[PDB]
């Protein structure tokens, strides 16, 4: 899910 | 009264009560409830604010100066913003500033030096070129608008809230998100972190009077490479380093002081091994503790099976 997504 | 379980909260403090403020758990926790932990008491209270509320946020970057809260970035239900925001401890504001804001971005950090808020890093959408400093793309956003990191430096001046940046010596860090930021004077450190396929272990720091980059290489045993970490000054002389995420999708319990005078990483014994944190929050209190919120378990990549926490861990260091 994008949120988390580059982590 | 306790806040619900939560990952990509921020949390501040001022050295006595911490504030605890969106995140997402297994989507988006309620924009506008602040929680309140005392630090000496241990006990949470909830309140409800207004004012310009921001978004439901997870990644965003928070400080608190003078019992003042300001807010950057993070990602919302409908991407990333590079909105500001500051509340005074029942009312948010949203600073309409001057100067050209950072690109739309989350997961980044911020030191705090006199009037000057810097942030640095993150990740979000293309700039407009503008900005100094690169941005590389992450060439799997393509596929679910595309998103990259950045190595950008950036002032809010609070004396007249604009914006700039300033022109740095040295090398920078590559660009990076999920690193973690802690000031000790006017030495920005900057740890770890995501970039294309690794989480990294390096350290820097940012003279913030000379605005000289320089990388710090100590000797010995190092803390195994990481995002979604914490770091926390705890004296003038250290750095308190918990969890995090490494490059093979482990979820960390270990803990490290970095001592900057002897440039040493020392690891540091607690009863926590078993719980292991990534995304959390970590809040240095004046009696010399770190308190640690939320954050996640296990993988949080995997949604279905995200291990989301409200537990409070006390580090008494």
């Amino acid at each position: 899910p994008p949120p988390m997504a580059g982590g | 009264a306790c806040p619900a379980e939560r990952s990509g909260h921020v949390a501040v403090s001022d050295g006595r009560h911490m504030f605890v403020w969106g995140g997402y758990k297994s989507f988006y926790l309620p924009r506008e409830e602040l929680w309140i932990y005392n630090m000496e008491t241990g006990r949470w209270k909830k309140i409800n604010t207004e004012g310009d509320v921001p978004p439901s946020m997870s990644g965003s970057c928070a400080v608190c100066v003078d019992r003042v809260l300001y807010l950057f970035g993070g990602h919302h239900s409908r991407g990333n913003t590079n909105k500001f925001y500051m509340l005074d401890s029942l009312q948010w504001e949203r600073i309409d500033c001057q100067g050209i804001p950072p690109s739309s971005k989350d997961k980044l950090g911020v030191w705090v030096y006199k009037n000057k808020l810097i942030f640095f890093g993150g990740y979000g959408y293309l700039p407009e070129d503008k900005v100094l400093g690169t941005f590389e793309f992450d060439e799997t956003s393509f596929w679910n608008h595309p998103r990259g990191w950045n190595d950008h430096v950036h002032i809010l001046d609070t004396e007249t809230f604009t914006w700039s940046q300033p022109i740095t010596t040295g090398k920078a860090p590559s660009p990076r998100a999920a690193h973690a930021c802690a000031t000790v004077g006017n030495r920005g450190f900057v740890f770890g972190g995501r970039y294309r396929d690794a989480r990294m272990n390096d350290l820097h720091y940012l003279n913030l009077d000379t605005w000289e980059w320089n990388e710090l290489i100590p000797q010995g045993i190092c803390p195994v490479g990481r995002s979604w970490h914490s770091l926390t000054p705890v004296s003038s002389d250290h750095l308190f380093l918990f969890g995090g995420f490494t490059t093979d999708k482990q979820p960390l319990s270990d803990a490290w002081t970095y001592c900057i005078s002897k440039n040493e990483w020392i690891q540091f014994n607690h009863p926590y091994t078993e719980k292991p944190r990534l995304w959390h929050t970590a809040c240095a209190s004046d009696e010399g503790e770190v308190i640690v919120f939320g954050g996640c378990a296990n993988n949080l990549l995997v949604h279905h099976r995200a291990a989301h926490s409200n537990e409070i861990l006390i580090f008494s260091v």
